[PDB]
RNA sequence: UCGCCUCCUAAAAGGUAACGGAGGCGCCCAAAGGUCCCCUCAGGCGGGACGGAAAUCCGCCGGAGAGCGCAAGGGUAGAAG
RNA sequence: CGCGGGGUGGAGCAGCCCGGUAGCUCGUCGGGCUCAUAACCCGAAGGUCGUCGGUUCAAAUCCGGCCCCCGCAACCA
RNA sequence: GGCGACACACGUGCUACAAUGCCCACUACAAAGCGAUGCCACCCGGCAACGGGGAGCUAAUCGCAAAAAGGUGGGCCCAGUUCGGAUUGGGGUCUGCAACCCGACCCCAUGAAGCCGGAAUCGCUAGUAAUCGCGGAUCAGCCAUGCCGCGGUGAAUACG
């Protein structure tokens, strides 16, 4: 959920990227 | 079986190192070891008596003899304890029985303990006989994990003829005991 | 089958299962897998003992785990505590270690609460 | 955390240098707990600051990256009872 | 010992990380250890594997050239 | 308070009083009985997972201080346990 | 002196009889409702059982001493 | 240095307790605002935060930008779990004179309480309530889950 920072879900809603969710289009 | 790779490991090379490190007028003098004893205390299975069979069971399997049943010397009050009932299992095993027994300890056992950075070296009782004691049964060979009901560990008893803790250690160091130094 | 210390996982998946011993889970899992070139989405009930052993022997080798690893943050923690430093006390008095209030909600390091009159 | 960095200010790094080639040492008072601390402080007796006074911490190896404020406590307490 | 109630106790082989254990001996013959210590890997035939006390080392090490 | 048992008083046989000093009984057990065979305590020190002053186990020391259904006495392991 | 009853959370009272388990009302503490307090509701904490000894495996409970309490009695003189 | 204290007590909130759900992949559809002391396409290094390089824009003219839910496909199979991510260990990144007290972020490990919440009690009548993301002000950076706004999807129910 939103409060996991090691998903896509948790990184968008606090904003960041990395690994799980790496920046890319 | 009157071989038991063990038993021989002492008689050829266990022996000799003993008289070269003490030094020995007589055969008889030099430690022989006598009497491997295994003990579970159970109060858990106090109200059942059905839960021990199991346990008697599991320990037959490993030792390869049925052990007898120990039951209550005096009552006590404050963990229940008439004085009628079953404690635990106790099995005493000796030559033969005993070593094939003490082999499979050393290469197997032990060794799947976790942690395990070795054998205590102050459970020595000054007389020259040595305790441990085990917190699970899943240990052994003859285990098979689906078979556990519910963790049993157990108290283990090495006597030696060996009239010091000293010769005592030397002796069992030389059987392989591993030792935390 | 069972890895480092004893730690059985079973049925299941085999790349989950992975994460049920402690020291490893995630990332850690779905490395060793292709590491020993094993299909994660197996499950760890069937497979050759083969791909068992490969398994077994390359985790409890690469890292450390549950045995030393708990033994080896406690260490850590131990050093922290008795160097006398800050980050020591908090652990002393099992309070939060970094940042965050104690004026109210600690409680997951602070027990349940005790309450007190006014 | 720096690296490219490894602060210390520079009062105290004086004086540290200084007491290891003079061949004497002794306590040393700074206002600095921002800067980290070793290797040629250990052995020293330094007394950081809390806001209200210098307190002497004896400095061993294992104290090595740690700002000199993680010795020298800023708060009261003992309890509420 | 008493005829009746007992395990039978049979010559086996059995299995470790290593190779067997020819001595066996025991019920249940051809029995399959998870790993031992002794065949030296873990502990005994002290390997040393994984080795700790970095944690007083290292925080010395990438410090202070920076 | 009134019958019964144990101890002391009771003066080294028995016996011996007092509204002299202290306690117990009015049951119990089909095994707590008969016999044959076997076994030997309590305590202390040392060792031993959960086991703690104490559960169970192992070592040494321990002539009886334990046990003998219950009071006390006498007896008792060369057994009465 | 004599016979009978008693002593248990802060208060008052059960449990002792018949060994193992300490309960009831009130108070106290934390929340609630109310502008607020009381009432009311939802949660909690709190006694080693006068004391010292003994019996038993185990004592608030059975037994003895001592200490307080209440009651009865103290007549022919 | 403290305003960041912690036996505890209250208010407003964020994240949940899962299968109308979680994860991964692929694939769509917005609005309003900000930025040439800044916003930063694209290439390279790094698992990554980020760091090198480096073009365009005084900006309907380049950038922030990926909208998210949704859609398709695959996986998890009811388990304190591929739920949930609190705590803690180690390793780093950036701002800044400086991140011990007191920063935000990335990675490895750790994985807590939690299985729809006593008495009680709040909001909402339609493009609303729920739910999903996005921008801005303050600002070095940031404890923003806050606030002020923007649109995506989009109920129920009013006898009285
Ligand atoms: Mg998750
Ligand atoms: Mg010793
Ligand atoms: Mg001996
Ligand atoms: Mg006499
Ligand atoms: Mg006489
Ligand atoms: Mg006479
Ligand atoms: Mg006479
Ligand atoms: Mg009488
Ligand atoms: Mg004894
Ligand atoms: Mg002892
Ligand atoms: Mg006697
Ligand atoms: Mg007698
Ligand atoms: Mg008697
Ligand atoms: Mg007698
Ligand atoms: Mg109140
Ligand atoms: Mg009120
Ligand atoms: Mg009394
Ligand atoms: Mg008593
Ligand atoms: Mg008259
Ligand atoms: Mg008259
Ligand atoms: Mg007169
Ligand atoms: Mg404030
Ligand atoms: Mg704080
Ligand atoms: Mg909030
Ligand atoms: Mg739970
Ligand atoms: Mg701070
Ligand atoms: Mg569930
Ligand atoms: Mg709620
Ligand atoms: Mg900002
Ligand atoms: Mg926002």
């Amino acid at each position: 959920g939103k409060g996991d920072r090691r998903t896509r879900r948790g990184k968008i809603w606090r904003g960041t990227y990395g690994k799980y969710r790496p920046r890319k289009k | 079986p009157l071989d038991v790779a063990l038993k021989r490991k002492y008689y050829e090379e266990v022996r000799p190192e003993l008289i070269r490190r003490f030094g020995y007028q007589n055969v008889w003098e030099v430690p022989r070891l006598e009497k491997v004893v295994i003990n579970q205390g159970l109060g858990e299975a106090k109200e059942d008596a059905r839960i021990l069979e199991k346990a008697a069971q599991e320990l037959a399997l490993i030792t390869g003899q049925k052990p007898a049943v120990t039951r209550a010397k005096k009552s006590i009050s404050n963990f229940k304890l008439r004085k009628g009932m079953p404690i635990g299992l106790r099995v005493t095993l000796r030559r033969d029985r005993m070593w094939i027994f003490l082999e499979k300890l050393l290469n197997v056992a032990l060794p799947r303990i976790r942690d395990f950075r070795g054998l205590n070296p102050n459970s020595f009782d000054g007389r020259g006989n040595y305790n441990l004691g085990l917190r699970e049964q899943l240990i052994f060979p003859e285990i098979t994990y689906d078979m556990v009901d519910a963790l049993r560990g157990m108290d283990i008893a090495v006597v030696t003829t060996a009239e010091t803790d000293e010769e005592a250690r030397a002796l069992l160091e030389l059987l392989g005991f591993p030792f935390r130094k | 089958a069972r890895i480092a210390g004893v730690e059985i996982p079973r049925n299941k998946r085999v790349d989950v299962a992975l994460t049920y011993i402690y020291g490893i889970g995630k990332a850690r899992a779905k490395e060793a897998l292709e590491k020993t070139g094993i299909n994660p989405a197996t499950r760890v009930k069937d497979l050759t003992e083969a791909e068992v052993v490969r398994l077994r022997e390359y985790v409890e080798n690469t890292w450390k785990l549950e045995g030393e690893l708990r033994a080896e943050v406690a260490a850590n923690i131990k050093r922290l505590m008795d160097i006398g430093c800050y980050r020591g006390l908090r652990h002393r008095r099992g309070l939060p270690v970094r940042g965050q209030r104690t004026r109210t909600n600690a409680r997951t390091r602070k027990g349940p609460r005790k309450t007190v009159a006014a | 955390s720096l690296k490219k960095g490894v602060f210390v200010d520079d009062h105290l790094l004086e004086k540290v240098l200084e007491l290891n080639a003079k061949g004497e040492k002794r306590l040393i008072k700074t206002w600095s707990r921002r800067s980290t601390i070793v290797p040629e402080m250990v052995g020293h007796t330094i007394a950081v600051y809390n806001g209200k006074q210098h307190v002497p911490v004896y400095i061993t190896e294992n104290m090595v990256g740690h700002k000199l404020g993680e010795f020298a406590p800023t708060r009261t307490y003992r309890g509420h009872g | 010992m008493k005829e009746g109630i007992h395990p039978k106790l049979v010559p086996a082989r059995i299995i470790c990380g290593c190779g067997n254990v020819i001595e066996t001996y025991s019920t249940k013959p051809e029995i399959y250890v998870e790993v031992c210590s002794k065949c030296h890997p873990f502990y005994t035939g002290q390997q040393r594997f994984v080795d700790t006390e970095g944690r007083v080392e290292r925080f010395q090490r990438r410090y202070g050239d920076s």
